């Protein structure tokens, strides 16, 4: 109870940095690539539209794998495998009750057996040194929304829809903590869908002026300009359901007011 | 674990099995915890996964700390520092002459500590009960089992079919509400707190409906006054009997004038105005505390 808010938004802000993944790792990837990566995403996110899955699940399995991958090589022919345990153990942190591994096995087409997701499971596990309680850009976000004047429901599923598409591209995305990536979200879903901008609220909450957010606003705007072209398609279509106001519909502003 | 000598058995339950053990090296005496761990069919059951996560991150002296995890192929063990009994059996063995007020006061005291610090690392225990409250001999309680807690940087959703203990269950839950929130930390705790001082269980329903109907006729049948929205919540029916609030003064009788009514603010229907870990600290109820130890 906002008791809390403030000591919980310091302390995720000082979790934040202790689980980020290293920038610059897919280059010492010998055998993968930022796109096999966006593949890999992509259909995490399907999965988690076939189970129900809530969205925080898919943003720590997504944090998982890029934690796992800043220290392990993995070969091309494993990284689905990387993919669907990270899953399974987001899974678990996350929900009331997980997918049962057999159909973890099933979503990948039958090409692992279970034995093989439960030995990834315990390698993972043993990677991250258990440490499974990551903040990702769905928290933060959460923490920002209690702060709009009034709450709008359009704002706040385009700003999720923005933050799931960060999780495609390594590409920039890994360079900005995911407190910054919420406030650029937050920020250009705020501007799409009325014009206005990053509230002083959140200003000096995060501490974060919008001057300092404009190097990931510019990625995210040209992200979401190129969204409807873009190879990976999964976050537009679940984010043209009802439950989200058909946000990814929406025309994105062509400039920025900078 | 070649450095471990089991020295006996102290529990099992839906963890796993609790063994008091020895570090034949250092000569710590040690709780290991053993995780029940099918390693062909399910993997690390989701309770192994967040005590550890969660536990590593909290370090608090009202927090049962996590030395290390004990992880090979076959086999996972959490090693914990050992603790010499629970709650509940200190509650069992002192029930005739019952705990005295001084040592109540200083485990509540130590426990919103404990919770205090949880929610404000983003924590939520869940399922506090003497069970899972650990004492030593020199007075220290701690919070411990934290197979059920949620991390809650994003809210936590209720659970359709409720694990999680019927007799320190909050109210806003029982009455299906969607989520969980720090509320009902501070719910069960009241719950002990209550039970340490009159030596038995508050509320001890037998189902989820008798549970919500021992509560209502000690504080009340709730309504829209005490506890706005509640009439439009999923399981509340206006067919619920009407009963009056109860004199604390019969709740409790043992306790002042403080006692009733820190204990009141914690257990107030509303989750919203329900007195937060870090406030109940300030209260005067606590003016006077010591570190007194039990007789164990
Ligand atoms: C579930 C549990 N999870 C943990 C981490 C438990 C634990 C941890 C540390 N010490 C003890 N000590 C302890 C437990 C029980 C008893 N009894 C006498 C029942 C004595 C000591 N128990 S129990």
């Amino acid at each position: 109870v906002p008791d809390y808010h403030e000591d919980i938004h310091t302390y995720l802000r000082e979790m934040e940095v202790k689980c980020k993944p290293k920038v610059g790792y897919m280059k010492k990837q010998p055998d993968i690539t930022n796109s096999m990566r966006a593949i890999l995403v992509d259909w995490l996110v399907e999965v988690g539209e076939e189970y129900k899955l809530q969205n925080e699940t898919l943003h720590l399995a997504v944090n998982y794998i890029d934690r796992f991958l800043s220290s392990m090589s993995v070969l091309r022919g494993k990284l689905q495998l990387v993919g669907t345990a990270a899953m399974l153990l987001a899974s678990k942190f996350e929900e009331i009750y997980p997918p049962e591994v057999a159909e973890f096995v099933y979503i990948t087409d039958d090409t692992y057996t279970k034995k093989q997701v439960l030995r990834m499971e315990h390698l993972v596990l043993k990677v991250l040194t258990f440490d499974l309680a990551a903040p990702t850009v769905n928290q933060f976000l959460t923490q920002y929304f209690l702060h709009q004047q009034p709450a709008n429901c359009k704002v706040e599923s385009l700003a999720m829809f923005l933050g799931e598409l960060s999780l495609i591209d390594a590409d920039p995305y890994l360079k900005y903590l995911p407190s910054v990536i919420a406030g650029a979200a937050f920020h250009l879903a705020l501007y799409t869908v009325t014009g206005q901008s990053w509230p002083e609220s959140l200003i000096r909450k995060t501490g974060y002026t919008l001057e300092s957010l404009k190097p990931c606003l510019m990625d995210l705007h040209q992200t979401y300009l190129k969204a409807p072209q873009h190879a990976q398609q999964s976050i537009r279509e679940k984010y043209k359901n009802s439950k989200y106001h058909g946000v990814s519909l929406l025309n994105p502003p062509e400039t920025l007011n900078l | 674990m070649e450095n471990f000598q089991k020295v006996e058995k102290i529990g099992e339950g839906t963890y796993g099995v609790v063994y008091k053990a020895r570090n034949k090296l250092t000569g710590e005496v040690v709780a290991l915890k053993k995780i029940r761990l099918d390693t062909e069919t399910e993997g690390v059951p989701s309770t192994a996964i967040r005590e550890i996560s969660l536990l590593k991150e909290l370090n608090h002296p009202n927090i049962v700390k996590l030395l290390d995890v004990i992880h090979t192929e076959n086999k996972l063990y959490l090693v914990f520092e050992f603790l010499h009994q629970d709650l509940k059996k200190f509650m069992d063995a002192s029930a005739l002459t019952g705990i005295p007020l001084p040592l109540i006061k200083s485990y509540l005291f130590q426990l919103l500590q404990g919770l205090a610090f949880c929610h404000s690392h983003r924590v939520l225990h869940r399922d506090l009960k003497p069970q899972n409250l650990l004492i030593n001999t020199e007075g220290a309680i701690k919070l411990a089992d934290f197979g059920l807690a949620r991390a809650f940087g994003v809210p936590v959703r209720t659970y359709t079919h409720e694990v999680v203990t019927l007799w320190y269950r909050a109210p806003e839950i029982l009455l299906g509400c969607k989520y969980y929130s720090t509320a009902v930390d501070i719910w069960s705790l009241g719950c002990i707190f209550a039970e340490m001082v009159t030596r038995r269980a508050l509320f001890p329903g037998d189902s989820e409906i008798d549970q919500l109907f021992r509560i209502f006729r000690t504080l009340g049948t709730p309504d829209e006054v005490v506890w706005p929205g509640v009439t439009s919540m999923p399981d509340y029916k206006p067919s619920f009997p009407k009963w009056a609030r109860q004199d604390f003064s019969k709740v409790v009788p043992p306790l002042d004038e403080d006692g009733r009514s820190l204990l009141s603010q914690m257990l107030h229907y509303d989750p919203n105005k329900r007195i937060s870990a870090k406030a109940a600290l300030a209260h005067p109820f606590f003016q006077d505390v010591t570190k007194p130890v039990p007789h164990l």
